[PDB]
């Protein structure tokens, strides 16, 4: 039952799948049945009832391997506490928006896109791949 | 209670006035290069010998005094002076790559020679050589030091120790001389820049060695030192080697080969 | 001159709990005033001047 | 010039900038392949149940793991130092060039005949034409011949700063007391935009270049025009 | 009755088994990405230039009126 | 007994996420940001000269 | 004459002494013709390979100098 | 000899959860805040 | 309070006064980089012109270095660890260790003056003249800059002579430096290249403040000096420099990898010392990579782009034994572990983008644009950074005593793990297609890279923030440590938690056989 | 002659090391213990001036992992790696 | 200098040869390398007769009296220009 | 690791409060120099 | 050497007549380090030595940890088990499962 901080420097109990059989048992001290138990082992263990066999497990390990190994739904919290926070995240762009960014700069204005576009496009910015090779010249479109 | 040999030192509020000094220091010379003032400058400098001077006190209260010195202490303060010898050593690499930059490749400027148009170096075999057989001259008298301190002789340390004490001194007060009669300035180009920034910080290491020279003489004085434990007699003779090698380094790149 | 150094053991050596720096007696004392003083009083004269510089003049 | 959403590199417009462009893809490959291969085998090491946790033996492993990125690093070396020798090959320039870089504009000097020299200064927001590049056009442009070798000369006046075409595979740092050269030749006419590329102050942000390739004949006519 | 299972060395056997897979998918990715990216990045640029007129090139340039030189 | 997980792991994913979606659709599309995409296939081109 | 030739001497990114050696040469040439008293003209070629690679700052620099007396190198 | 042991080998106290809470906002707050007073500061100058 | 606390000679104090210098400055360098990105979140001018703009974005990287990462990884980390690694009772030189930490507040204090007086150095951080000169730059500011490295220098001068001679001469007589963690290993390297570079660049920005105030000019082509001399000896410091930053980190990720993998030992021990001396090694004959467009000839140019790539060598043992490691291991998917595969990872990634920039000949086009700054950050606010939050994970109970809530650890690193990369990985286009480095403004095209990184930026901040509170509620709840598995191959937990103020006042027993 | 030996002048802890070592004796753990042969006849004696101390054991020449634990007062204890036995040897200096 | 490498903590036989294998013959592998790299004949120089060179004062004890020790007929002419 | 419950639970409600306590220190005086810069700038 | 001088040092080990406590957990821990689901002559032996050691509990344990060896490979266990019915019936020993033990 109760582990405490002034043990450290002795050996200790614990639960790990690759260190079956831990350094001391679970429980060390005994009930009067409890200490009965621990002598009726000594006989054939085929006497023992299958509740007297799990009670000796649970005096020598306290989780068993089954319920030491399970799996939680920890993730769920996880992920969705970190969705929460990131979509917090957004509030703080949309004040950032809202009280700080001024109006950008004219040249994204819809006419002087369209107008910078045709002079990319005269100038042939990019003709092998990157920008007017997706231009049709013939059709005065862009490529389908 | 310990039952290792190392040494657990008292709670000491020198690291923080060094610390501070370091500030009022650096701060002092912004202060002065900057708004025209020295106070906070001489206020640094002065709180900075403090705290040398009693750190360093301590440490011979602790070792003299107090007996903390096991072989393993002194052996990690062999490795530290070491080491603290090899980070002088880097640096003044830093400068001797700066004179080399700047001589080997000389710029238009400069008239496209080295030395440069207009720059009269002092003559290698005058004053030079003098400062190196003074400085390799001190080298010979400190092991001579050495050797009497380790033969238990005391009066011929002294003497040997005085000796190397004022060649050092002697080559100080040379390199200032040197250093007032030069027709070149620290303002004469790149010249005048590695010349004098490079062995001007030899100096300031010739006279911290002599420093650390004189508190081993008055130490000694003092009957600080056994035949066979004395390390910052060792000390400062590795420091005082450092010194006589840059400068026999100095003396070859930039008085010889560079004039 | 004359070898004192065991007095100056015995003195340092003494158990009055005292740390290393204060050990000597009552000059310790003094010069590790003076010393912290200087520091204390010359960093809080650095931010004086750091508040001054900070503007234009 | 660059175009938005872009990926990459901006497309060539000289031969050695397409060298470096295939050398990139070339060595793009070999960092996707490694670092996926180093993503996969970590989610490989992380699932399974099995155990294994004795002392194991590194002494071949290693050979392994040490030759294999030898070659790899070789098979990058090889052509990327062909690159670097090609870059540095004898050509015989028809036309010389100096820039110098200044807080903050570009001034250019074609003297192998004339004293031609002019300033050549960001255009400012407010003065933009339409269908102008905000932060690139410039009022005096570098005009060149096109389909020449052309010697670049880059120095300044006063602090650091850096000449660079993209799309040329230029990028040349302007030194005061220095003159560094660099070879130029377009495949193509067409206006051909860098930015400075070494910090310089105030703005940095606002020194363009923008070279103007054209046919011989009508670079001869602007240079006679600018004198 | 079971059969009797392999029972040994099956975390080496899951290691070999999946590297030998990283390899085998290593050599396909780059099969495909020296097609779908590096031959065809030196194919634009062969096609682009096969033909390539830069004096009609420089013209349509110069009647779209870019240039500072050219009018 | 159930862990703090069982109890609210499943609201938490599922307001999590929403929640994310829902400010980052907002912020993206509703305040005036400039994304400048890329302006093929969606521009016309216009008379500059 | 196009442009300066390339120089095996000065093979190097770095173009800087290519411009002073030329500028070094066609004012030391003037001046043993100018001395000696002859035709400057021989001297030409070193006068275009200095106009053609050095800076227009450097150049006006330098003769500022020549004629304050102060150019640091030998002609 | 100095307290040793857990809340005790720290400069500063955690015996109260809210007293702490106000120092580390302080202390982590002061550093963050800093930069942008400093660009204000200088703003401010011209 | 002032004995303990102000004149310390202990070894794990002084680590916890390092712990929080430098996570103080790691709010300073955070603050410094969402002004980058709220720049650089919108095209058009937020702040001014490039010089308030560039006296931020030289103020963040000096902050995040040398009063972040060093401070953390070697002052922290180190001295609260080494000590206890291999069994000592403290550093060899426990009152000069005091003072090496004493240094940082005045140098930082130092680094605050200059961009409160005069306009700020913008200088970026690695100081070049002439914009660094009394002309471009006059004024105290830069002069207040290069103080304030003296004394960073100073400090881990002093720090790495105290580390070397504490790894050299304290361990136990049996344990040769064989027996020594690799994390102790990793001390000494970095303590190695620190001795060795920073008095280099002590001497160059020495010369820096002599042409800016004694007249003379080293770096002054009118007095026949030449700013590239600077560039060469900052840069004998500066990639020194980068693998300082980075070895304490691989030292720990050794042990953090091992530990969560249920094993006994890192695979392949002598590997990762061979590994981590010959990184040291390369480390000082590679530095003109840094140089590449300054005007070099060729065959310089050839060298240093092979003696480069030559670290993916040593380097590539490592991650491969940092995998192997992990191989056959019973998994412990704690957040540390999360921390340290994120590492291996995305340090991969920038690894090779360092590869990529190697290469001199695509330098040519990379260099001085945001494809460096991707470089960089990956390896650094994510490999330098994840290195530390996962030894801050793993060992804050150690050091304190309490747990952790680990589900909010976990929380902390996804928001991190997506801030960052939403932050960095874009740079590589803006890189590629030419966007420059120190611009507070770009031409329209970049808008979209730089928006969305913008958008990472606050993203991390939102997990800087989280962090903060993270750790207050470790400290207001007093979860008490109890049990901590694999002590046999831990030493430094060996002593409990916290251990006491001295430790290994009786030396551990190990005989020679 | 006039200069003090380490025999008439070292002091404190210097001192008692030096004495130590005329006798062939090693409170200060100077030096590195020899191995006996580890059975439980024959354990390696562990002295210690309390009632644990820490022991390593470098179970194979040349491992380079060290095996760390408490050693306790009272019965033998083994290593968890090579199951070599130690035995405390407690109190004195 | 202190190089970058680090140990030092004993001088023993296990740190040379670490030092000989991890070090040393990998610097002789890459200096292999590189000049199994640099190799390849070259494009030998015209023959010029100069004074200063192919000296003959007296015949060497050998062969002809007029090849050196180690002749090379693609590489070293005579004092009349190359064999074939 | 092992380790004791809490010493001095922190319930959900007194971790709200200390989160936004946290981000509120962060927050707010940046907020406020942003907010203002047009004052301190676009002067 | 051969996987058979592998499996019989190890029957050897769990032999022991007075084979001690410390000595089955350090047998058992080091075993399951090794990349393999011990052979069911080696789990019998050990199983013998906790009926010596008069530890019903070890014995249980001792099948869980030869479960969770197998990791997915869910043929191994049944086959073991299958194998060790004999001595698990000779000795009285219960199955994890018969014990409810493998529940979550
Ligand atoms: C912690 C910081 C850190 C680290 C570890 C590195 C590591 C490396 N860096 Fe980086 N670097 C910086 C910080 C760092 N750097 C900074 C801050 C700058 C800019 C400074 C400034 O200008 O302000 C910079 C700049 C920089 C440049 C300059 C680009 C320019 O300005 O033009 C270059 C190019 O050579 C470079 C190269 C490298 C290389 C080759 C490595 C290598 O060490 C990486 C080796 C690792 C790997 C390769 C990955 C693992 C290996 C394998 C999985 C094996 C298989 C791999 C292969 C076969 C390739 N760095
Ligand atoms: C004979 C030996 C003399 C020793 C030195 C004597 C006086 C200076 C004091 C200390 C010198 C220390 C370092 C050297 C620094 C600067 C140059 C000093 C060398 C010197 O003394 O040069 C003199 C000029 O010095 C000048 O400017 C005077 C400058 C005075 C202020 C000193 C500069 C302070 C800045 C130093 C920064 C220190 C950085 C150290 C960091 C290390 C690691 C952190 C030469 O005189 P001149 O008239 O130009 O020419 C002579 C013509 N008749
Ligand atoms: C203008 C006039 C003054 C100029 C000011 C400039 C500064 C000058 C400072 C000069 C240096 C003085 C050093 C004094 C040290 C005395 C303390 C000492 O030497 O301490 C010794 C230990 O060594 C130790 O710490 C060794 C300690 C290391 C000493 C380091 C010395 C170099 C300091 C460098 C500072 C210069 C900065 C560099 C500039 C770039 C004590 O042990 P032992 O000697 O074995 O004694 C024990 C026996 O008695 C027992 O039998
Ligand atoms: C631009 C202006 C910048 C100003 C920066 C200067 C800042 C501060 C200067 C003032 C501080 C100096 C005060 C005295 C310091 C003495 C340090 C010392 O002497 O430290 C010794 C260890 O270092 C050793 O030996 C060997 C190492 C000794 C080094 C001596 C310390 C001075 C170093 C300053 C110069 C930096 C180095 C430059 C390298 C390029 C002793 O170690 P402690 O832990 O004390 O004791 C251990 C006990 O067992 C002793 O019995
Ligand atoms: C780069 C890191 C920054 C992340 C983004 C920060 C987003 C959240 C910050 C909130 O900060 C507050 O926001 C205000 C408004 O929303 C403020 O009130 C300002 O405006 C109020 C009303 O509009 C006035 O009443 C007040 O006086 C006040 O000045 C302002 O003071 C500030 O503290
Ligand atoms: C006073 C002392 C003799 C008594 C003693 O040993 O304590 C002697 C021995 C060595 C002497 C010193 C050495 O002879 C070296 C110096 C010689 C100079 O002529 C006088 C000062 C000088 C520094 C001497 C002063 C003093 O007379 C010393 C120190
Ligand atoms: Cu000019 Cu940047
Ligand atoms: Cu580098
Ligand atoms: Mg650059
Ligand atoms: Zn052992």
């Amino acid at each position: 039952s109760v582990v405490k901080s002034e043990d450290y420097a002795l050996p200790s109990y614990v639960d790990r799948r690759d260190y079956p059989l831990p350094d001391v048992a679970h429980v060390k001290n005994l009930s009067a049945s409890q200490k009965a138990l621990k002598e009726k082992e000594k006989a054939s263990w085929s006497s023992l009832s299958i509740d007297e066999k799990v009670e000796l497990y649970r005096l020598k390990f306290k989780e068993s391997f089954a319920e030491m190994n399970r799996s939680t739904n920890e993730w769920k919290t996880v992920v969705g506490a970190a969705m929460f926070f990131i979509g917090f995240t957004a509030l703080l762009l949309i004040w950032e928006k809202h009280y700080v960014y001024g109006p950008i700069p004219h040249t994204f204005e819809e006419e002087w896109v369209a107008k910078q576009t045709k002079r990319m496009l005269d100038m042939k910015v990019a003709p092998i791949q990157g920008f007017s090779a997706k231009w049709d010249y013939d059709k005065n479109e862009w490529k389908k | 209670h310990q039952t290792h040999a190392y040494h657990m030192v008292n709670p000491s509020p020198w690291p923080l006035t060094g610390a501070l000094s370091a500030l009022l220091m650096t701060s002092g010379l912004t202060m002065w290069f900057h708004f025209n003032s020295m106070t906070l400058l001489m206020i640094g400098l002065t709180t900075n010998m403090l705290t040398m001077y009693q750190w360093w006190r301590d440490v011979i209260r602790e070792s003299t005094f107090q007996g903390h010195h096991t072989p393993a202490v002194q052996k990690g303060l062999r490795y530290g002076m070491i080491l603290f010898i090899i980070s002088e050593v880097l640096f003044f690499t830093g400068f001797f790559w700066a004179f080399y930059h700047s001589s080997l490749a000389p710029t238009p400027e400069l008239g496209g020679c080295w030395p440069p148009t207009g720059i009269h170096p002092l003559n290698p075999l005058e004053v030079p050589l003098l400062n190196t057989s003074v400085l390799l001259a001190s080298g010979v008298s400190i092991t001579w030091a050495h050797h009497s301190l380790m033969e238990g002789d005391r009066k011929h340390m002294l003497q040997a120790l005085f000796i190397t004490i004022t060649l050092g001194v002697y080559f100080t007060l040379l390199q200032a001389s040197e250093y007032y009669e030069a027709p070149f300035t620290i303002s004469d180009g790149v010249y005048g820049s590695t010349f004098f920034v490079a062995t001007g910080f030899h100096g300031l290491h010739v006279i911290i060695g002599s420093t650390f020279l004189i508190v081993c003489f008055f130490r000694q004085l003092k009957f600080h030192f056994t035949s066979n434990h004395h390390f910052g007699f060792e000390a400062a003779a590795w420091y005082w080697h450092f010194v006589d090698v840059v400068w026999l380094f100095l003396y070859v790149s930039i008085y010889w080969w560079g004039s | 001159f004359e070898n004192r150094v065991a007095e100056k053991q015995k003195l340092f050596q003494e158990d009055n709990g005292l740390p290393v720096h204060l050990k000597g007696g009552a000059t310790d004392n003094i010069l590790y005033r003076v010393t912290m003083t200087l520091c204390l009083g010359g960093t809080l004269y650095s931010l004086y001047c750091l508040g001054w510089a900070s503007f234009p003049h | 010039m660059a175009y938005p959403m872009q990926l990459g590199f901006q497309d060539a417009t000289s031969p050695i900038m397409e060298e470096l462009l295939h050398f990139h893809d070339h060595t793009l490959m070999i960092v996707f392949l490694i670092s996926s291969l180093v993503l996969y085998i970590i989610s490989l090491m992380l699932t399974t149940k099995l155990t294994h946790t004795s002392t194991m033996d590194a002494q071949e492993v290693e050979t392994i793991w040490t030759i294999l990125p030898a070659i790899i690093l070789i098979l990058i070396a090889l052509p990327s130092l062909r690159i670097l020798y090609m870059m540095d090959e004898i050509n015989n320039p028809s036309l010389t060039v100096k820039t110098m870089g200044h807080q903050w504009y570009w001034s250019y000097e074609y003297t192998d005949y004339e004293d031609l020299s002019f300033d050549s200064y960001m255009i400012p927001t407010s003065e933009l034409k339409p269908g102008e590049l905000r932060l690139l056009e410039v009022d005096n442009r570098v005009v060149l011949p096109m389909e020449m070798t052309i010697r670049m000369l880059v120095s300044s006046e006063d602090v650091l700063h850096s000449w660079a075409v993209p799309s040329l595979g230029l990028k040349t740092d302007a030194i005061p007391g220095r003159l560094n050269q660099t070879t130029l030749m377009s495949s193509r006419p067409g206006l051909y935009y860098g930015q400075c590329s070494e910090i310089c102050g105030s703005n940095h942000s606002f020194m363009p270049i923008v070279l103007e390739l054209v046919p011989l004949k009508y670079f001869e006519k602007w240079s006679a025009s600018m004198l | 009755a079971l059969a009797k299972p392999q029972m040994r060395g099956l975390l080496a056997r899951r290691l070999r088994f999946h590297i030998v897979g990283a390899f085998m998918v290593s050599l396909g990715f780059a099969t495909f990405y020296k097609f779908a990216v590096a031959e065809k990045r030196k194919k634009a640029y062969a096609d682009f230039y096969r033909n390539y007129d830069s004096m009609k090139d420089f013209e349509e340039m110069r009647k779209a009126g870019i240039f500072q030189s050219a009018k | 007994a159930p862990d703090f997980h069982d109890k609210y792991g499943n609201a938490v994913l599922a307001s999590g996420a929403t929640f994310c979606v829902a400010v980052w659709v907002y912020m993206a599309t509703q305040i005036g940001i400039e994304w400048n995409p890329s302006p093929v296939g969606r521009v016309t081109p216009k008379e500059w000269r | 004459y196009q442009t300066a030739p390339f120089d095996s001497r000065f093979p190097n990114q770095n173009q800087t002494r290519n411009c002073w050696q030329n500028y070094l040469d066609f004012h030391r040439c003037e001046k043993a013709m100018t001395a000696k008293g002859g035709d400057v003209s021989v001297c030409e070629w070193y006068r275009r390979v200095y106009k053609s690679l050095c800076p227009i700052s450097w150049v006006s620099t330098w003769d500022d100098r020549r004629a304050e007396g102060t150019f640091p190198g030998k002609i | 000899h100095y307290e040793e042991g857990p809340g005790k080998n720290i400069p500063f106290s955690v015996e109260n959860k809210w007293r702490l809470l106000a120092m580390m906002t302080l202390f982590f707050g002061s550093g963050f805040a800093a930069p942008f007073f400093i660009v204000r500061h200088q703003l401010l100058k011209k | 309070f002032i004995n303990r606390w102000l004149f310390s000679t202990n070894h794990k104090d002084i680590g916890t006064l390092y712990l929080l210098f430098g996570a103080w400055a790691g709010m300073v360098g955070t603050a410094l980089s969402l002004l980058i990105r709220a720049e650089l979140g919108q095209p058009g001018t937020l702040l001014g012109d490039d010089q308030i703009y560039n006296v931020v974005v030289t103020a963040h990287a000096f902050v995040m270095i040398f009063f972040m990462v060093m401070p953390i990884m070697i002052g922290g980390f180190g001295n609260w660890l080494v000590p206890l690694m291999i069994g000592a009772p403290d550093m060899a030189f426990p009152r000069m260790n005091n003072m090496s930490f004493w240094l940082l507040p005045p140098s930082f204090l130092l680094l605050l003056a200059s961009s409160m007086v005069e306009a700020g150095a913008g200088t970026g951080w690695t100081v070049y003249p002439p914009l660094a000169g009394n002309l471009a730059h006059a004024g105290a500011s830069v002069d207040l800059t290069i103080f304030s490295l003296h004394l960073a220098g100073v400090s881990s001068i002093l720090g790495a002579i105290n580390f070397i001679t504490t790894i050299i001469n304290m361990k136990p007589p049996a344990m040769s430096q064989y027996q020594t963690p690799l994390f102790v290993w990793s001390v000494m390297i970095t303590a190695v290249l620190l001795l060795l570079s920073l008095p280099v660049l002590a001497a160059g920005i020495t010369m820096l403040l002599t042409d800016r105030n004694l007249n003379t000019t080293f770096f002054d082509p009118a007095g026949g000096g030449d700013p590239i001399l600077y560039q060469h000896l900052f840069w004998f410091f500066g990639h020194p420099e980068v693998y300082i930053l980075i070895l304490p980190g691989f030292g720990m990720i050794s042990h953090i990898v091992t530990y969560y993998s249920g094993k006994k030992e890192p695979f392949g021990y002598m590997g990762m010392v061979w590994a981590m001396m010959s990184i040291g090694f390369l480390g000082f004959i590679v530095w003109a990579h840094h140089m590449f467009t300054v005007g070099m000839d060729v065959d310089t140019r050839a060298y240093f782009t092979s003696a480069t790539m030559i670290i993916a060598i040593p380097t590539g043992v490592k991650v491969f034994s940092w995998l192997a490691t992990l191989h056959g291991g019973n998994i412990k998917w704690s957040p540390a572990m999360m921390w340290a595969l994120g590492f291996i990872f995305l340090f991969t990634v920038g690894g090779l983008t360092g590869i990529v920039l190697a290469n001199s000949s695509l330098d040519i086009v990379l260099h001085d644009t945001y494809y460096v700054v991707a470089h960089f950050h990956y390896v650094l606010s994510m490999g330098a950074v994840f290195a530390i939050m996962g030894g801050f994970v793993h060992w804050f109970p150690l050091f304190s005593g309490y747990t952790l809530n680990d589900t909010w650890a976990k929380i902390h690193f996804a928001i991190m793990f997506v801030g960052v990369n939403m932050t960095f990985f874009p740079q590589h286009f803006l890189g590629l297609s030419g966007m420059p480095r120190r611009y507070s403004d770009y031409p329209d095209a970049y808008t979209m890279w730089n928006t969305i990184s913008s958008m990472g930026s606050f993203i991390s901040l939102t997990a800087v923030m989280l962090m903060v509170f993270i750790i207050w509620e470790a400290f207001a709840s007093k979860r008490e440590v109890l049990t901590v598995d694999l002590t046999t191959t831990n030493l430094e937990w060996l002593n409990g938690c916290p251990p006491p103020y001295h430790t290994f006042e009786e030396p551990t027993y190990v005989n020679l056989k | 002659g006039g200069v003090p030996t380490d025999e008439e002048q070292a002091t404190g802890l210097e001192r008692e090391v030096m004495l130590a070592a005329r006798k062939g004796q090693d409170p200060y753990n100077i030096l590195a213990p020899k191995a006996t042969s580890g059975t439980k006849e024959d354990p390696n004696l562990v002295p210690s001036i309390t009632n644990k101390r820490i022991v390593g054991c470098i179970c194979e020449e040349d491992n380079s992992t060290v095996i760390w634990f408490w050693l306790h007062k009272g019965e033998a204890q083994r290593c968890p790696s090579c199951g070599t036995h130690y035995k405390l040897v407690p109190h004195q200096l | 200098a202190s190089a970058a490498k680090g140990d030092h903590g004993g001088t023993g036989a296990r740190t040379w040869r670490f030092l000989t294998f991890g070090l040393a013959l990998p610097s002789v592998a890459l200096c292999t390398l590189n000049s199994w790299l640099h190799s390849g004949h070259r494009e030998r120089p015209a023959f010029i007769p100069y004074h200063h060179l192919r000296i003959r004062t007296k015949p060497f004890s050998w062969g002809d009296g007029n090849h050196t020790f180690f002749h090379n007929p693609r590489v070293n002419p005579l004092p009349t220009g190359y064999e074939k | 690791i092992t380790a004791k419950p809490a010493k001095t639970p922190t319930s959900p409600k007194e971790q709200a409060i200390g989160l936004s306590v946290t981000f509120l220190s962060f927050l707010l005086p940046a907020g406020w120099v942003l907010y203002h810069l047009d004052n301190y700038k676009k002067s | 050497e051969t996987d058979e001088e592998f499996d019989a040092r190890w029957v050897t080990y769990f032999n022991k007549p007075d084979i001690d406590a410390w000595e089955l957990r350090k047998g058992m821990n080091t075993l399951v380090g090794y990349d393999l689901v011990p052979e069911p002559k080696i789990i019998d032996a050990a199983l013998r030595a906790c009926r010596r050691l008069n530890d019903f509990a070890s014995a249980v344990r001792i099948l869980e940890v030869v479960k969770d060896k197998a990791g997915p490979h869910k043929e191994i266990y049944p086959y073991v088990i299958q194998e060790l019915r004999p001595t698990l019936n000779e000795l009285g020993i219960s199955t994890p499962e018969e014990l409810g033990l493998d529940k979550v």
